[PDB]
DNA sequence: CTTTAAAGCAAACGGTCCACTTGTGTTTGG
DNA sequence: CCAAACACAAGTGGACCGTAAGCTCCTATTGCTTTAAAG
RNA sequence: AGCAAUAGGAGCUU
């Protein structure tokens, strides 16, 4: 789920870059650096509210190196899942051992054992998809799916859900 | 929060010896790191002497943050402190 | 003086060292809040933005 | 508030002497013709005699000098010593001013009494050891520079400036401006490690040194002893 | 050997052969093992009986 | 920049928080349990895992890496192990404070003998300083010889009513005299019983005596598991090209392990009560002298050479210990020393530097667009001709030694690179004579390169140094950066020290022949 | 070998107010080192694998709050000996109170 | 690297079992304290954003930064482009399309109305604006914490919500 | 103020502080024979008021513990009836500046 | 019958701090 | 108002820790001996 | 592209 997060990023600037439009160069550096990164403690940083109007303040020269440090404080929006929270999605992949659903920036895959047993897979249908009597899961469908697991890998994270519970699955 | 407004700044208006020494060292390191030079470079190649010329012409772009014993501080640009 | 006894007493009482002294900053190899290290040097923006636009980062 | 390299021994001239010598050096009289300024030193000599709106300022100056005399004699230096280390050396300032502006030929001086008095008053209100509009700041600032103001007023007295040193207006402005700047240069810098400097300044003389004296006595003092030799 | 502490040190020294007089002096040297732990300047003093 | 890139941000230490290490955290930060005494496996090539040279503890070899962090000898800090003790033992550096807490508290129910009811202690609690509070509570609470169950209708404070012992110290054994009611039965207080009593102290009780709930818990002053330092702290050495003896700490840890195993050979079989005490006391003594081998009134843990063991405390104290011998002062690179000579023809702030020293010492000069021709001339000149250069540092830290490089003509200097050129004329160097009694005994001079291996000084500066030319030697320190060059030239320079603050008079004058000649 | 920059040399540099020169003598002209500390426990118990870019304080079960510090190697050795005598010196990079 | 107002969290001797997450039981982690702070350290109420406020904020920020880039001079598949980097564009495009596929409140007017009506724990406050529910049952079973508060009002609040819900 | 002759025994002395809200101080007659504030080495002490103490602390951006201190048992604090937290102002001779004002806080 | 490896075994004078001894005072209870 | 025993106050003996700075060279020692086991 | 430690003794300049 998306949270508005106050966060900072300390930076280092070479003396060669010490020109008259420096602060805007650092703003562009921040926008390139942070727009897309994952952190295990926050989630996923999709955008930044009021990107061009971040205040870099006054940087301090590090004694011995001559490079500037900036505590660029700003308020942004981050998206983090939590186990036991219900999140909607749309299926991306399909496979006999389960399917993938894109959640926020990520993609969630649900395993075969965690699926209502009235759902039956089909490798021969056109289009290929899970079926049932009165239940359908095809590409482009919506899935109100619960998260029951999230491993934190620094670059890309993955969440494994479960549609075995009531009020969940095809919608 | 801890910064002091430019009106109630009660420190000396004069650059001290330690501030001058450290400012010159830092500027010399900066110019020696291929930083742009604000003064007109005529003859000298030593980064420290270039830094001295810039300091005399009030063209060194640095700020001294003078910490008080209670943790608060005052900010003075080098160009507004008076150099002897 | 009394280095080991003082360190033991500091351990046994959970002393917090504020690292404002000279010797303490010396043994950690840091800049002492002394002489040239009694202040900080920031980067001024108001004076910098007067430079020619061609001396800029690319 | 001064850096310890910046002070030099100077005589405080209001301290020594008899009251008659004090009176003759410093007291001026406008109505009284003889005890006034010698006429042959100033342009405006004839305009001086008989005035009152100027004898008031002269009396205020003389009373300030008597206040300094009493203060130094009764509170600070009760035993009469008047040669003390102080900031900017004024003898050297005066002699440099004489050299630069060529004070020979005993020329008519264009330096009026009210301008002298107001110049010295403004100077005495321009020696900043502490800056701030607070009230304890003002009290500490005036306590800081009381002795140096006593020196500057004992030296730059109207009779002395006009007769003994014969400064004109240009030399006067130069002396005042130089006193401002050199006093501002005599101040200790924030960040000074006065403790290490003091420790070395005390310990080094110990390397060259029935009352107990020298190293054992200094050891008694520093190793605070419940009984001494 | 196992009681090197609490034993007198420097009782034997390498004979100084830098020059002849240095050898002659080293062969006639004397040492009072008072030790430097103690600032009593009295035993360091040239005394009348030294004549 | 000579450190390989790490992604964490670099910051400096603002606060140091001392405290004890709990057994839980000692076990937690460890990487391998240590139980086997014997150093090598069986004299058999990469010794026994779980011994004192486990590769998990870290690498001390140049061509081997740490099996815990996978880093070279340069970067690996070393890693701690742990070695569980069969019985708990006192920390040697806390026995007096263990005694004082034993005297203060109730040794049966773990409660302060007096409460806030008594106003003297009710105000002794009110000291903010832990040490003053502890002193003010111990000096009152030490004399009440019972844990009264009623605060002075019957209202119970929860106390017990057991009498208090008169604690005494005899070596490492804490005796406590119970004067019942005649014959006061004096019994030995073992570290384990005191540990059990100490675990019962409540957090607020703990606060009153002046300890801490998170950092210093009174039972952590009793050792139950012992950290094993990495081999970096106790490296081996080589005596004649094939032989090695372990450091004192290593043999001490081996002796402790032997003692531990002997303890574990008594509670498993017959032990007629005059061997359990002996062996447990052997463990106590080995552990004590592993930390402090200067304990009053007992023999010292000795080496088979007859010397005493170099304990950690002895490692830390004295002129030659860690603090004063390696932290307050230390040996430094880029320094020189030789006899000084006088030169009437030098300026006051000039020092004459021998050619050989001028070529041995060096200054790193960043390549820029104002000094590139001069630096390339220095690179071509080489490290055997003056003015030349000794090293070229690439923008990533790779050194190009110009001695062994046969093709010195084929080096082009890049911008931002660094050349460690020779010592040259007008370089500011710090110049110093011992003893340095005042700030003017060590001053910065401008260099002038000269033959004839002495240092040259103008004769008026020999007074602040207290130097003359009858054998004296003086030290020269070369600043290795621009900040230090500027600091030297703008604060320590000879012209700036002519007037001293000691007596607000000059210290340099005209001396020793110019004075006679001018007269 | 090198020359000893003893305590009185440090006193003279302190009197001169040359802080940068003193730091440079004692660090870059001598045993400068780099260590990693735990942002939670402040002990140098951080297991660092720089080529795999992975850090962990296993006591605190921490992999994200870890900081590096440049300190004298003699200071690191001092802290390790203190840890060997059960004393915990905790190096914290920010003030609390 | 990426840090926030959450600072020391220093090590007390004791641990806490109450550190695992369970979004059913109001356990979120030591980053979303019941009383947040701002970039000036001043105290400030926790923020738990529904899909509507967040969508409006992101659209606003993107169009503001586009007008800033343009010197002062319409679709999520285009509006997400303002970021830098292909991964950035992809993540913001997926997020924006997700917002426009489940945004029952497609305007600032109804977002303001629900803000007024709602202002109770901000978690469930936002989840009501995010999870359509017919009657009391879905709310009290999918969100099990509404039981032990004795201020429900779900019936009429949800009625007015689904009433204000625009067609699709 | 309870002026006594010979000794005040510690048993009696303990009742002195427990008699709030009144204040009891004691002096021995032998100590009072000479007034020590008239001594040349003893400069004039003037206890500050609460408002002036606050002004002093704010002017120097100070905490109470960062001031030079004076014991409540100091002969001039005892002579002045100083209670804990009260600050005296001490004007004294200064050979470098003429006049110097010192402030001490009571333990 | 000889060699190697591992384990065990000897005989200077000053001063801050801590509480046991020596001493004085209370205030219950008749 | 006065007798008393134990609550409460110092005086006193004898424990530890430290003793300028920097530098040079040379020289010796780095565990040893006895018993037991294996080839 | 890699030159042990600990001790004692004698010295140098203050
Ligand atoms: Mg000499
Ligand atoms: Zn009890
Ligand atoms: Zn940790």
């Amino acid at each position: 789920m998306f949270f508005l997060k106050d966060l900072s990023l300390i930076l280092t600037l070479h003396p060669s870059y010490f020109g008259p439009q420096m602060n805007q160069y650092l703003r562009e550096k921040l926008l390139t650096d942070v727009e897309g990164t994952c952190t295990g403690q926050f989630g996923y940083i999709v955008t930044v509210l009021d990107g061009m109007n971040i205040d870099v303040g006054k940087g301090r020269i590090i004694p011995g190196s001559g490079s500037a440090e900036f505590e660029v404080k700003y308020r942004a929006v981050v998206w983090k899942p939590f186990k036991g929270e219900v999140v909607d999605a749309i299926v991306s992949n399909v496979s006999p051992i389960g399917f993938f659903a894109d959640v926020g920036p990520l993609n969630v895959f649900v395993s075969t054992r965690l699926i209502p047993d009235n759902l039956v897979y089909n490798p021969s249908n056109s289009p290929p998809a899970y079926m049932s009597n009165d239940e359908l899961i095809t590409k482009g469908s919506k899935v109100r799916l619960k998260v029951v697991g999230t491993r934190t890998d620094v670059n890309e994270i993955y969440a494994i859900g479960s549609i075995k519970e009531d009020f969940l699955g095809a919608i | 929060e801890l910064a002091i407004l430019k009106e109630e700044r009660t420190t000396t208006p004069y650059l001290t010896k330690y501030e001058r020494a450290r400012i010159l060292g830092t500027r010399a390191l900066q110019i020696s790191m291929n930083a742009p030079v604000l003064v007109d470079i005529e003859g000298e190649t030593d980064p420290l002497q270039i830094a001295m010329k810039e300091l005399s012409q009030r063209k060194i772009p640095l700020v001294i943050r003078r910490y008080l014993p209670d943790g608060s501080y005052e900010d003075w640009g080098c160009d507004e402190l008076i150099v002897d | 003086e009394e280095t080991v006894e003082i360190l033991f007493e500091a351990g046994a009482a959970a002393e917090l060292d504020d690292c404002r002294g000279v010797s303490e900053n010396v043994m950690l190899g840091q800049l002492a809040p002394m002489g040239t290290g009694a202040f900080d040097v920031m980067i001024d923006e108001k004076l910098l933005t007067s430079l020619p636009a061609d001396y800029a980062p690319t | 508030g001064l850096d310890g390299t910046q002070v030099e021994r100077q005589t405080i001239d209001t301290i020594p002497g008899s009251d008659k010598a004090f009176h003759k050096r410093y007291y001026v009289d406008l109505m009284d013709e003889k005890n006034s300024i010698k006429p042959d030193v100033i342009e405006y000599a004839a305009d001086i005699l008989g005035d009152v709106e100027l004898q008031k300022e002269l009396n205020s100056e003389y009373e300030q000098l008597v206040s300094d005399r009493k203060f130094l004699r009764e509170i600070v230096f009760v035993n009469g010593d008047h040669n003390w280390p102080l900031p900017v050396n004024l003898r050297r300032i005066i002699q440099n001013a004489q050299q630069i502006f060529h004070l020979d030929r005993a020329k008519a001086s264009d330096l009026t009494i009210p301008e002298i008095i107001h110049g010295v008053r403004d100077l005495c209100k321009k020696l900043f050891v502490l800056r701030g509009e607070n009230e304890l700041i003002k009290e500490a600032q005036q306590n800081a520079t009381s002795l140096f103001q006593c020196l500057v007023r004992a030296r730059l007295a109207t009779r002395r400036i006009l007769e003994e040193f014969r400064l004109n207006r240009d030399a006067f402005e130069w002396v005042l401006g130089t006193i401002e700047a050199q006093f501002q240069r005599s101040l200790v810098h924030p960040g000074e490690m006065v403790g290490v400097i003091a420790a070395q300044s005390i310990g080094e003389p110990a390397t060259q040194m029935n009352v107990t004296l020298g190293v054992p006595r200094l050891k008694e003092i520093l190793n605070v002893a419940k009984n001494i030799k | 050997q196992k009681k090197a502490m609490s034993s007198r040190a420097g009782v034997s020294q390498v004979l100084n052969r830098y020059t002849y007089s240095s050898t002659l002096s080293h062969l006639r040297r004397t040492n009072t093992p008072i030790g430097r732990d103690g600032k009593l300047a009295k035993p360091r003093q040239l005394h009348n009986t030294h004549w | 920049s000579q450190f390989p890139y790490s992604s964490a941000p670099l910051r400096s230490v603002k606060e140091v928080q001392f405290g004890l290490l709990s057994p839980e955290e000692i076990r937690a930060i460890s990487v391998v349990k240590i139980e086997y005494p014997e150093i090598m496996d069986e004299s058999r090539q990469r010794p026994r895992e779980g011994g004192l040279n486990d590769p998990k503890l870290g690498s001390i070899d140049r061509n081997f890496k740490c099996q815990t962090c996978g880093e070279g000898m340069a970067e690996c800090p070393g890693h701690f192990g742990h070695m569980e003790l069969a019985k708990p033992v006192f920390h040697i550096g806390f026995i007096p404070k263990i005694k004082k807490v034993c005297e203060c508290i109730c040794m049966n129910c773990g409660k302060l003998l007096l409460d806030e009811t008594n106003p003297t202690m009710a105000q002794a609690i009110r000291i903010r300083d832990p040490k003053k509070r502890f002193n003010a509570v111990w000096q009152l609470c030490k004399t009440k010889m019972v844990c009264e169950a009623d605060a002075p209708k019957v209202v119970s404070r929860g106390g017990c009513g057991n009498t208090q012992p008169v604690v005494r110290k005899d070596g490492m054994k804490l005796w406590g005299t119970w004067k019942k009611s005649a014959q006061p039965e004096r019994k030995l207080l073992t570290p384990g019983e005191i540990l059990n009593v100490f675990k019962h102290i409540s957090p607020e009780d703990c606060f009153r005596l002046g300890f801490n709930e998170d950092y210093a818990r009174p039972e952590w002053m009793i050792i139950t598991v012992l950290p094993v330092p990495p081999p970096q702290v106790r490296p081996s050495i080589a005596m004649d090209e094939t032989t090695q003896g372990q450091d004192d700490l290593t043999h001490k840890l081996s002796d402790i392990l032997k003692a531990n195993i002997n303890v574990q050979k008594l509670e498993m079989d017959g032990s007629p009560q005059h061997i359990i005490n002996e062996v447990e006391q052997l463990l106590q003594f080995h552990v004590a002298t592993y930390m402090d081998n200067d304990i009053a009134g007992q023999p010292q843990a000795l080496q088979k050479s007859g010397r005493p063991v170099k304990a950690i405390r002895a490692r830390l104290k004295g002129k030659e210990g860690r603090l004063r011998g390696n932290l307050m002062g230390k040996r430094v690179d880029f320094s020189a020393r030789t006899v000084i000579s006088g030169d009437p023809n030098l300026e006051l702030d000039q020092v004459g530097v021998p050619i050989s020293i001028a070529k041995t010492l060096s200054y790193p000069e960043t390549v820029t667009q104002y000094n590139i021709h001069r630096l390339t001339e220095y690179v071509r000149n080489g490290p055997n001709e003056h003015p030349g250069a000794k090293y070229v540092i690439r923008d990533n830290g790779d050194r190009i030694d110009l001695r062994y490089h046969k093709r010195a003509g084929d080096i082009v200097l890049q911008y931002g690179w660094k050349v460690e050129r020779h010592l040259m004329d007008d370089d500011p160097v710090l110049f110093n004579r011992q003893p340095s009694l005042h700030k003017m005994s060590m001053m910065a001079h401008r260099v002038k390169v000269m033959p004839y291996s002495t240092f040259r000084l103008n004769l008026s500066v020999t007074s602040p140094y207290n130097a003359d030319f009858d054998g004296d030697e003086m030290n020269l320190h070369v600043p290795q950066s621009e900040e230090t060059r500027a600091e030297l030239s703008q604060l320590c320079a000879v012209p700036l020290q002519i007037v001293s603050p000691q007596s607000n008079k000059p210290v340099m004058g005209i001396v020793q022949d110019t004075l006679c000649g001018v007269r | 070998g090198g020359l000893r920059f003893g305590e009185m040399e440090r006193d003279c540099m302190i009197a001169h107010g040359a802080a940068g020169f003193l730091k440079e003598r004692l660090m870059e002209a001598s045993d400068a080192f780099r260590v990693h500390v735990c942002g939670i426990c402040g002990l140098m118990s951080v297991i660092a694998n720089l080529k795999k870019n992975q850090f962990e304080c296993r006591s605190c079960k921490n992999k994200t709050n870890i900081y590096q510090l440049h300190i004298p190697y003699a200071a690191k050795l001092l802290f390790q000996e203190l840890m060997a005598m059960n004393i915990a010196p905790r190096l914290y990079t920010e003030r609390s109170g | 690297v990426s840090t926030s107002t959450v600072g020391a969290r220093r090590r007390r001797a004791k641990q806490q079992v109450d550190d695992e997450e369970n979004a059913t039981l109001l356990r979120l982690g030591p980053e979303f304290a019941l009383k947040q702070y701002d970039h000036d350290g001043n105290e400030h109420d926790l923020i738990a954003l529904s899909l509507s406020e967040s969508r409006l904020l992101i659209r606003e920020a993107l169009k503001a930064r586009s007008r800033a880039r343009n010197g002062g001079v319409i679709d999520d598949d285009e509006l997400a482009k303002v970021t830098s980097g292909a991964v950035a564009n992809g993540v913001v495009k997926k997020t924006l399309d997700y917002l426009n596929t489940f945004a029952r409140f497609k305007d600032e007017e109804t977002c303001t109305a629900v803000d007024q009506l709602l202002h109770l724990h901000p978690f469930e406050i936002a989840q009501l604006s995010s999870l359509g529910c017919e009657d009391v049952d879905e709310a009290i079973t999918l969100i099990p914490s509404l039981a032990a508060k004795k201020e429900v009002n779900l019936q009429r609040i949800l009625d007015e919500l689904n009433r204000l819900e625009d067609p699709y | 103020i309870f002026i006594y002759q010979n000794n005040i025994t510690p048993s009696a002395n303990k009742m002195i502080p427990t008699v709030s809200p009144a204040i009891i101080e004691t002096f021995q007659e032998s100590d009072l024979v000479v007034n020590i504030t008239h001594h040349e080495l003893v400069p004039k002490h003037i206890r500050l008021s609460d408002g002036e103490k606050s002004q002093l602390l704010q002017r120097y951006k100070l905490k109470e513990s960062q001031l030079p201190r004076i014991q409540r048992e100091d002969p001039v604090a005892r002579y002045l009836g100083l209670k804990r937290g009260q600050v005296v102002k001490i004007i004294r001779r200064s050979e470098t500046s003429g006049r110097y004002a010192s402030y001490r806080i009571c333990l």
